[PDB]
C-alpha cells in the first residue's frame, strides 16, 4: 500500500495473509469461517500446493502476539475463464482445511448479494484497500498491515483520466492518478471493502495496475459482484480431491 | 423500488409486484420496522468488534 496508514490492530479483521513456504505471497479476504476470496494470479507460479498457508488475525509480521490463526489451504478454486499471465477473471476461492475461530481479531467480511452490490455498493465513492505490500514502487513491503481509502471510478472516466490490458466488465478502477496513493503488487488478492449503513462488504480484489502509484494510472480491482453466484454455488459444493480446481464460469 | 435508495433497506432488498421485502445476511435478523438488520451472533460479518465494543 502506497500513501496509506497502519490499519490499527483488529480494524481489518477479515484481512488474510497468504504464505508459500513461510514467504509472503498475497493477501485475501475471509468471508466466513472456512472461505477466503483472493486473486487467481496469486497462484500462477505455485508448484508446492501443500506449502500454502492462510493466516488470520495477523497485524505485525515481526512478532507473534497470539491472535494469529494459520490454516492449510485445502482447495484453490479458479474460474475456467481465467488465463494465467492475463488480467481478466482475477479471482480465487480458497477452502481452509479447518475453520478459523471467530474472535475480536478474526471476523469475516460480508460477501454481498449481486443486486445490492450492483445497485447500491457500486455507488459508494470511497472504499478501503489493505495489505502488507510495498510501501513504495521499487520499495520495501510493510511489517504492519496498511490501509488506504480510494475512490471508485466509472470505467469511461478511468480510460479518459489515464495516460495496456483492457478494463473489462469484471474489473473497476479505484484510486488516484497523481502518483500519491495506491495498492501494490504485494497487496494482490487483498480486500477492497465498502461501508454501507454500518456494515462492511467485499466489492473488489487487489488485482493489477502499471507500477505502484504511477502518475496517470489507477489501481485495477476484480469486480466481485460478477462472481457472487459463482462463489455461492461453490461454497455449497462438496470438496473434491486435488488442491487446484478450475470451475466453469459463468 | 429496490433500485431507489436500496428500497429503504439497511442490507438486501427484494421487489415483489407494485410490494418490497428487506432481508439480511446470515448472522442478522430483520427488525419489526422491516428495514433494519440486527446481529444474531457474536461475530457478525462486516462489523469491527474493537470499534463496536468501544
Ligand atoms: C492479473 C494480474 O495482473 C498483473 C498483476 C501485477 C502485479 N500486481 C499489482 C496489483 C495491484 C496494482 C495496483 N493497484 N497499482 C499498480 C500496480 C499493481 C500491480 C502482480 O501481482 N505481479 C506479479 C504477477 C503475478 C501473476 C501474473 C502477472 S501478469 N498478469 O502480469 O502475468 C503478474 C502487475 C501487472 C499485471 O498484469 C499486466 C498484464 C498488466
Ligand atoms: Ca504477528
Amino acid at each position: 500500500i502506497v500513501g496509506g496508514k497502519v490499519c490499527p490492530k483488529g480494524e481489518c479483521p477479515w484481512q488474510v495473509l497468504l504464505l508459500v513456504n513461510g514467504a509472503q505471497l498475497c493477501g485475501g479476504t475471509l468471508i466466513n469461517t472456512i472461505w477466503v476470496v483472493s486473486a487467481a494470479h496469486c497462484f500462477d507460479k505455485i508448484k508446492n500446493w501443500r506449502n500454502l498457508i492462510a493466516v488470520l488475525g495477523e497485524h505485525d509480521l515481526s512478532e507473534h502476539d497470539g491472535d494469529e490463526q494459520s490454516r492449510r489451504v485445502a482447495q484453490v478454486i479458479i474460474p475456467s475463464t481465467y488465463v494465467p499471465g492475463t488480467t481478466n477473471h482475477d479471482i480465487a476461492l480458497l477452502r481452509l482445511h479447518q475453520p478459523v475461530v471467530l474472535t475480536d481479531h478474526v471476523v469475516p467480511l460480508c460477501l454481498p448479494e449481486r443486486t445490492f452490490s450492483e445497485r447500491t455498493l457500486a455507488f459508494v465513492r470511497f472504499s478501503l484497500v489493505s495489505g502488507w505490500g510495498q510501501l513504495l514502487d521499487r520499495g520495501a513491503t510493510a511489517l504492519e498491515l496498511m490501509v488506504l481509502n480510494v475512490p471508485r471510478l466509472m470505467t469511461q472516466d478511468c480510460l479518459q483520466q489515464s495516460r495496456s490490458p483492457n478494463i473489462t466488465e469484471y474489473m473497476f478502477c479505484a484510486g488516484y492518478s497523481d502518483g500519491s496513493k495506491d495498492s501494490c503488487k504485494g497487496d494482490s488478492g487483498g480486500p477492497h471493502a465498502t461501508h454501507y449503513r454500518g456494515t462492511w462488504y467485499l466489492t473488489g480484489i487487489v488485482s493489477w495496475g502499471q507500477g505502484c502509484a504511477t502518475v496517470g494510472h489507477f489501481g485495477v480491482y476484480t469486480r466481485v459482484s460478477q462472481y457472487i453466484e459463482w462463489l455461492q454455488k461453490l461454497m455449497r459444493s462438496e470438496p473434491r480431491p486435488g488442491v487446484l480446481l478450475r470451475a466453469p464460469f459463468p | 423500488i429496490c433500485v431507489n435508495e436500496n428500497g429503504g433497506c439497511e442490507q438486501y432488498c427484494s421487489d415483489h409486484t407494485g410490494k418490497r421485502s428487506c432481508r439480511c445476511h446470515e448472522g442478522y435478523s430483520l427488525l419489526a420496522d422491516g428495514v433494519s438488520c440486527t446481529p444474531t451472533v457474536e461475530y457478525p460479518c462486516g462489523k469491527i468488534p474493537i470499534l463496536e465494543k468501544r
